[PDB]
RNA sequence: UAACCGGAGAGGGAACCCACU
């Protein structure tokens, strides 16, 4: 998939501003590893924004 | 006589007075890994479908 | 390593006090005079300076990775 | 043995009470017909406990005596402890 | 030539013998490190008495 | 069945702290004001750190941790900002955040102390607490650098309150006291002579504690609120009262919606 | 801080603490062990009270706001070595494995590697991520790439490349992961009074003095009277005296120039109760506690036994080779052992079908065909 | 593609090609450290 | 990694309600109020304000679990009177208390500054 | 799930549990269930097995679920009791001078699950409404339960004399028609002994009700202990200095009585006990003086303590510690023993090089006349280390025999 | 290679008698805390076999005054067998009797 | 009177030492 392996930024919600990397992706949601903390989260694609 | 098993976890115990003697606290990471197999029936087919 | 910014218990800032504290110790001042010279009344703040060991100075004795 | 010669207990043991419920709720999970007008519950084990209190489980139990013989007890025929 | 003998740190034939703390920091060594051990395939070994 | 009327008098006012007395209220209201003093006063601290270079001996998250604990003077800007989780903007706008920058390189043979003075703000009003100390005192150390070491970073400051993280805690010490002479005997001294008297006690040296009264309730709450330096201590209190009142108003709105949607 | 040059020292399983402190109460023999130059612990403020019940059986309650300010925050360095070489043509080599060229490749992202086959420092990694891309040629190619250990989830600290004594290329990669104290982390004292964290409350929920002093740590009083560690109590008293005086306390054992009455008479001068007790108020209701609480500075330690290095589960993971039972180990994704005493307990319950579910279906269900005349398998 | 490394001893940045023996052109030192990456690091201050 | 994020103590998830009302069947004129993402800060002052009303027979609160973020308030009032109107009268009195306190505080602050 | 701690010795080491999901990364279990599992929360680990078939799920639910495992067939007692904080605060809660205001009563009633929503008439109605801790514990106790127990400090003569059914010390717990009339509740009422109140609850009422009876006690007592509070401190271990002089006189008189026995032994004035040699009867007499000294100092210490003490608050409740620990913290550690005898002559006819040869005295052979509060002399410190080493060995040695 | 093998593995002897030679000599130095390093560098070992029920060598003997720490020992199956070294205690190095 | 994409359970063992309940 295109989104997998891309550094992304959460741009909506409580997680707004957290930089992460996409591990897995679907059309509804995606899995992002947070750079700041040791936790992987599931976020909707509407909140994501590709950076770099 | 004794052997390794699937569907088991192990971690550190810690007190919690605020739940009954028949309850036990588990982390979400353990619970998101160990699975239970339910058989579908027309009762639970919608819940299992969403699941 | 280095002096903490805030006291763990209180939350009062202690991070600016350390060099002033070492200055006051290079005088006739004792510790019990230097701490309330800096205005540390609660013992939670006094243990932050009094029990600190400054290892950043020992770390700077090594050559860096770059130049 | 004959119905005249039932020398075992008229009480259902804890082991029978466990295994009858397990093997009934497994059947209910495999779309067997319930013997009780249920009240909207969907957990088959609660349905099996309801049928056990209702004394309507269609199972009988073969108790092997140590000589080799056995007795066939209906679940309706013996006393539920709880 | 007979061989090579593994040799104890901070000993009388180690290269760290009698050096000052500044020179130990120049060699990326710790002046508080007591020595008394061998380095063998890059792993510290200590003879228990 | 109605509200009580409390009164206030201040016994001390300083840039560092406020000391005051509240009369004619309940223990729960007094504790909740003491508690909103700690948890739920909005303040500005930095929460987004991007490091472009770090040749020092403290690693990156150690530095970002020490940067988050540096307080920032937000007396009136914090009232007009928005939470970044609530603002319509993408990544950061000046209506939701404040930008800081730090580009320090050590070149001389003397150890370079990176301080909070070396942070350059985007807004002149939102700055650390090197603002005014005239009528010599140092500034907050971040890292010490050797010759050849440097660091460069860019940071952003959000609005938050201390229920998230202790970097958004506007206060240092909130001394709280009711009934200094043990008149209600909510505590019980086994040897009351051994206990030192409080600061607010009214007793002679002969008497060790007040005589018990069954009818009494807790009143006369004595507060001392010490600031960290970001907010003025007088405007921690007003913002805490406004925050608690706003919370109660929102709860009443939600309950009103539930009731009129239930009938 | 276990050694001063810890950043040059490429070493597996390193733990260093953010802010170590020398103890407020020390013996005169710590000067010669150099303990006040490399200390292991923080002078906490303990309160010995039964606050909510999360500290009861040897556990301990912690201040969440202090942990947010950096209290016992540490960092864990793990390093990985790898060495390319071994056959006549079977050359190991560091490179990026390509899915068209290389045969066996995990689902993991390989884009984090540089084209040397390594990651640069400063890159976030996680479980099932490559760190060292290494391939051997296939007589197209098959990888021998090393993965980050599952559930480790850190950030790369440094990468060194060099030559071994065999003239082959050799790489060692060290990875940071900071460790914030959470519940379940094992703490201790200097008196054999160990304990795991049981809950963390914020500064608002924590009880407090007449001032705003809240304890960083709350321990149970029921760990004292059977253990009989009275040196813990005297340490907690001497620490309050020493933090008010400006002195470092002297706790050399057989001193005889110090006892509890002298320490009490010193503490009575600074405006406290002479036995260390203070009046704490409830953090929830604000009502002062009927008992008076024993509180003061005590030097606690942080042990290496976290919970995140011990938690593991399993649901039909990998399988052993010879007998088709699950593996062993947290790292190999192994299974727990339902040993000879546990089958015995399940016999004593009289649960034979759970016993069969453990020892047959959950470990190795299997079928064979056997001749009906002679019992040898067909 | 150049893959600049840093000498452990003389702190000299030097470009070494792939499949080359590790060596610094000055002082002949045989330990290289790589360099800090270019992609973004963003941290909470928590 | 099982750490819950810090915002979860005070932020409503999507589909959650701030407040929920359930009638108590055991006794008449009693009701249970469940509040999401609140703590002792709100429940204690609500309880203490409810206890000034003589028409309130019972009032109390609890947190079911500290790791959870919920609070339950049980109110029982005399017949002719509702626990719901008791609750909203307690809120609208407690807001009046805080507003009066804020006014008197800022007046005393101004009077401390050279007066 | 089924759930065990690994040295499984009896069938209450593997008990079923219901899963509740919680944020952080540890297993959490209720504090009474610590007692069968022998858990300690000091870094313990416990492993959890999930039953996969629905039939074995039902089997664990009906056979090995934990409230069904309350009373053991090993020793026909319950296994689980109130422990470690809820027990101490129960004893402090159900005392006669415990009174609760109306807000505190409603806060405590908020934590009962088995509560009808009905507030009981207070024990005092005027001047002001006051409930009693017994009056709330009567709401905790389920059904209509009847039992009679005795408190730990119940004097022996009291049943013989008057005031038998009206106790001055508030001992002799009596529960009648499901309601606590009188008595203070300790280990001997809510613990794991036979005929304790929990055991009567398990026998008269079902296991499901006894489950809620555990949880209700734990919740309401742990929420009263936020008001009462409970500590231990350095003030709890200190004494009067009238007591100190009495202890020193007891030690001095016993230590002189050792020396006069030694003088009778050296001058051949000691006749051997029949069935004993001269050495063993000398040893018997010396240990008799030293044990009587330790007991008399211990009793003097126990008489010295106040009502407000926190060592006494635990020992009377039976939660933690014993009556010898208080004496061993306050008064006298005692004699250190190795294999039942005194400290042996490890050197040539002496113990340490600080002692004269052939010194059979108390200080030369292991007796510690100092307390834990007063610190130890270095000779006594080394002897106490030698004493503790023996039990520390026996712990490690015992396991590989008992498991086999 | 003999010196390097015997120090690298701990089998104290020839590589052929790997099962015969005593092990546990030349452990990997514990580098967790500076106190752990010092205590691992000052450590004795009793080469009587473990898991034996004989308590007498495991006991604290009277000749340990001032030469071996009475407190410090591992709590496991090696109580009293592994024993660390007191502060001012010094071990002789040998000289000629001539 | 039109329009291009596609492959997936890996992975070993013995010995010794340290540590946890
Ligand atoms: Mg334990
Ligand atoms: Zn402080
Ligand atoms: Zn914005
Ligand atoms: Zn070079």
């Amino acid at each position: 998939n295109e989104l997998i392996g891309q550094t992304v930024r959460i741009s909506q919600g409580p997680y707004k501003g957290y930089i992460g990397v996409v591990k897995d992706a679907t059309e509804s949601t995606a899995r992002v590893e947070l750079h700041s903390t040791c936790q992987t989260i599931s976020v909707d694609r509407q909140r994501l924004t590709t950076v770099g | 006589m004794g052997k390794r098993v699937d569907f088991s976890a192990r971690t550190v115990i810690t007190p919690d007075p605020n739940l009954s003697i028949d309850q036990v606290g588990v982390p979400r990471s353990i619970a998101a890994n160990m699975t239970f197999a339910e058989i579908v029936t027309p009762f639970n087919i919608d819940r299992l479908q969403e699941l | 390593m280095i002096i903490p910014v805030r006291c763990f218990t209180c939350g009062k800032i202690v991070g600016n006090k350390w060099e002033a504290y070492l200055g006051l110790l290079q005088a006739e001042y004792t510790e019990g005079d230097a701490l309330d010279a800096l205005g540390l009344k609660r013992y939670c703040c006094r243990r932050m300076l009094l029990a600190h060991v400054d290892l950043i100075e020992k770390l700077l004795n090594y050559a860096p990775l770059e130049k | 043995q004959a119905n005249q010669k039932r020398i075992t207990t008229p009480y259902m043991t804890k082991y029978e009470r466990a295994r009858v419920l397990g093997t009934r709720a497994l059947q209910i999970a495999m779309c067997a017909p319930v013997m009780v007008e249920l009240e909207g519950e969907t957990d088959p084990l609660l349905i099996a406990m309801k049928e056990l209190k209702a004394r309507k489980i269609p199972i009988i139990i073969r108790r092997y005596l140590p000589d080799g013989s056995y007795e066939d007890w209906g679940v309706d025929e013996l006393i539920i402890s709880d | 030539f007979i061989g090579k003998i593994p040799i104890m740190l901070r000993s009388t034939y180690c290269l760290l013998n009698g050096l000052t703390d500044r020179d130990l920091c120049e060699l990326n060594e710790c002046p508080l490190d007591p020595g008394g051990y061998f380095i063998i395939n890059g792993s510290e070994k200590v003879l228990i008495a | 069945p109605y509200a009580n009327q409390p009164t206030v008098r201040i016994t001390e006012l300083t840039d560092e702290n406020v000391k005051f007395i509240i009369e004619n209220t309940d223990l729960a209201v007094a504790n909740s004001i003491r508690r909103v003093f700690i948890a739920e006063v909005p303040i500005i601290a930095i929460d987004w750190v991007q490091i472009d270079a770090n040749s020092s001996v403290l690693h990156d998250e150690f530095i970002a941790h020490r940067l988050g604990l540096i307080p920032l003077t937000s007396d009136d800007i914090v009232d007009k900002l928005q939470y970044s989780r609530d603002c319509t903007c993408e990544e950061f706008c000046p209506e939701c955040s404040v930008e800081f920058t730090l580009d320090v390189r050590c070149n001389e043979d003397q150890t370079r102390h990176v301080t909070s003075r070396d942070l350059i703000s985007n807004s002149p009003r939102v700055i650390p607490v090197t603002s005014r100390n005239r009528d010599e005192q140092d500034d907050i150390l971040i890292v010490k650098l050797r010759k050849g070491q440097e660091l460069r970073l860019r940071a952003y400051a959000k609005k938050g309150f201390g229920k998230e993280h202790a970097k958004w805690n506007p206060t240092a010490g909130v001394a709280f006291e009711y009934d200094p002479d043990n008149a209600l005997r909510h505590t019980v001294y086994p040897k009351p002579e051994e206990w030192p008297k409080s600061e607010y006690s009214e007793l002679d040296e002969d008497e060790s504690q007040a005589p018990y009264d069954p009818n009494g309730k807790p009143e006369r709450f004595y507060y001392n609120v010490e600031s960290c330096g970001s907010l003025r201590p007088e405007t921690i209190v007003l913002s805490a009262l406004s925050g608690l009142k706003k919370k109660l108003s929102d709860l009443q709105t939600q309950l009103s919606h539930e009731i009129q949607s239930d009938v | 801080v276990y050694i001063t040059n810890f950043h040059v020292r490429m070493d597996t399983l390193a733990h260093v603490l953010y802010y170590p402190q020398k103890p407020l109460v020390t013996t005169r023999s710590m000067e010669y062990l150099r303990f006040r130059e490399l200390p292991a612990g923080i002078n906490s403020i303990v309160a010995i009270a039964s606050y909510t019940g999360y500290n009861q059986e040897d556990s301990v309650i912690m201040n969440r706001s202090a942990v947010d300010r950096g209290f016992f925050r540490s960092v864990f360095y793990r390093s990985y070595k790898e060495q390319e070489s071994k056959g006549f043509d079977q050359e190991e080599v560091f490179e990026k494995p390509t899915r068209e060229t290389c045969q066996g490749m995990r689902h993991a992202i390989y884009d984090k590697l540089d084209d040397d086959g390594l990651i640069a420092p400063g890159v976030r990694v996680s479980g099932d991520d490559v760190i060292i891309g290494k391939t051997v040629t296939l007589p197209t190619k098959r990888d021998c790439s090393t993965f980050l250990r599952t559930s480790e989830t850190g950030i790369v600290d440094q990468v060194m490349v060099t030559l071994n004594q065999e003239g082959y290329k050799f790489c060692k990669i060290r990875v940071r992961s900071v460790r914030i104290p959470q519940i379940g982390d094992k703490f201790a004292s200097r008196h054999g009074q160990k304990g795991t964290c049981g809950i963390q409350y914020r500064q608002e929920d924590m009880p407090f003095t007449c001032e705003g002093i809240t304890p960083d740590i709350i321990i149970n009083p029921h760990a004292i009277p059977s253990r009989m560690t009275i040196g813990h109590l005297i340490e907690c008293l001497q620490g309050k005296v020493s933090a008010n005086k400006g002195e470092i306390g002297d706790a050399t054992p057989f001193n005889d120039a110090v006892n509890v009455q002298k320490i009490s008479n010193l503490l009575s001068d600074y405006g406290y109760h002479l036995r260390g007790n203070e009046v704490l108020y409830n953090g929830f209701t604000g009502r002062k506690i009927t008992s008076q609480i024993f509180i003061g500075p005590t030097y606690y330690q942080r042990l290496k036994h976290m919970v995140d290095d011990k938690i593991h589960s399993r649901a039909r993971g990998p399988i052993q080779i010879l007998n088709r039972q699950p593996m062993e180990g947290r790292s190999r994704d192994g299974g727990l052992r339902f040993g000879e005493m546990e089958r015995d307990c399940q016999i004593a319950h009289g649960a034979a079908q759970f016993l069969r579910e453990r020892l047959f279906e959950a470990s190795d269900p299997y079928q064979v065909h056997v001749c009906n005349l002679c019992g040898i398998m067909a | 593609q150049p893959m600049i490394y840093i000498c452990g001893e003389c702190h000299t940045e030097n470009e070494i090609k792939s499949r080359d023996p590790i060596r610094c052109r000055e002082c002949g030192y045989r330990i290289m450290y790589k360099k800090r990456t270019k992609r973004l690091v963003v941290f909470d201050a928590r | 990694m099982n750490a819950p994020p810090a915002f979860e103590s005070f932020l409503l998830f999507e589909g959650e309600k701030k407040i929920t009302i359930n009638k108590d069947t055991k006794v008449p004129n009693a009701c249970l109020f469940t509040i999401n993402k609140e703590d002792h800060t709100l429940g204690n002052i609500i309880k203490s304000q409810l206890l000034k009303d003589p028409q309130v027979l019972f009032a109390g609160y609890k947190v079911p679990h500290p790791l959870e973020h919920k609070i339950i308030i049980r109110v029982q009032t005399t017949p002719d009177y509702s626990p719901q109107e008791a609750f909203t009268n307690a809120i609208t009195d407690l807001i009046s208390e805080l507003s009066l306190l804020e006014e008197r505080f800022r007046v005393a602050i101004k009077d401390k500054q050279e007066g | 799930v089924i759930f065990n701690r690994q040295p499984t010795l009896h069938k209450m080491s593997m008990m079923g549990h219901r899963v509740r999901i919680l944020p952080w990364s540890t297993f959490r279990l209720n504090l009474s269930v610590t007692t069968p599992y022998n858990a300690d929360f000091d870094g313990d680990e416990m492993n959890l097995h999930l039953p996969q078939s629905l039939e074995t799920r039902a089997e664990i639910q009906e056979l090995a679920m934990v409230p069904r495992m309350i009373v053991t067939p090993q020793s026909n007692r319950p296994v689980m009791g109130i422990v470690q904080d809820t027990l101490t605060a129960v004893r402090k809660f159900t005392k006669r001078d415990v009174f609760l205001e109306r807000g505190e009563v409603m806060n405590l009633l908020m934590f009962l699950s088995t509560w009808d929503g009905k507030v009981p008439q207070p024990a005092i109605l005027k001047p002001r409404p006051l409930w009693t801790g017994k009056q709330i514990f009567s709401l905790i106790i389920p059904g209509h339960i009847n039992c009679i127990r005795t408190h730990s400090t119940h004097p022996d003569d009291e049943d013989s004399g008057p005031y038998k059914h009206i106790s001055p010390g508030d001992t002799k717990v009596v529960v009648e028609n499901g309601e606590l009339i009188m008595g203070i509740l300790c280990k001997k009422s809510l613990g794991t002994s036979a005929g304790s109140l929990v055991h009567i609850s398990y026998l008269e009422m079902g296991h499901d009700i006894t489950r809620l009876f555990y949880s209700n006690i734990q919740t309401v007592i742990n929420n009263w202990l936020l008001i009462e509070g409970h500590t231990i401190g350095i003030g709890d271990s200190i004494a009067d200095s009238k007591t100190y002089q009495d202890i020193q006189n007891t030690i001095k008189k016993a230590k002189q009585d050792v020396i006069e026995v030694i003088e009778k032994a050296h001058n051949n004035e000691l006749e051997p006990t029949p069935g004993n040699t001269l050495r063993q009867t000398f040893e018997n007499q010396v240990n008799r003086i030293l044990n009587d000294a330790r007991d008399k100092t211990g009793s003097s210490a126990q008489k010295s303590l106040s009502e407000y003490n926190n060592f006494k608050s635990m020992v009377v409740s039976g939660a933690k510690g014993s009556k010898i620990n208080i004496s061993q913290v306050i008064a006298v550690v005692g004699q250190q023993n190795v294999e039942g005898k005194r400290i042996p002559f490890g050197f040539k006819h002496r113990t340490l090089p600080h002692f004269i040869k052939d010194d059979y005295g108390p200080e030369s052979r292991g007796f510690v006349e100092n307390s834990y509060l007063a610190g130890l002399t270095p000779t006594e410190f080394f002897f106490h280390a030698m004493g503790g080493r023996e039990g520390l060995i026996d712990t490690a040695v015992k396991t590989a025999e008992t498991g086999y | 290679d003999g010196l390097k093998y015997s120090l690298a593995t701990g089998n104290w002897g020839d590589q052929k008698k790997a099962h015969q030679a005593r092990a546990g000599v030349s452990q990997v130095l514990n580098r967790l805390t500076f106190a752990s390093t010092l205590s691992h560098l000052r450590r004795l070992n009793s080469p009587i076999g473990r898991d034996g029920k004989l308590a007498k060598p495991r006991q604290l003997h009277n000749t340990l005054w001032g030469m071996v720490c009475p407190a410090e020992t591992p709590e496991g199956h090696a109580v009293g067998l592994v024993k660390n070294l007191a502060l001012m205690a010094y071990i002789s190095v040998g000289s000629q009797p001539s």
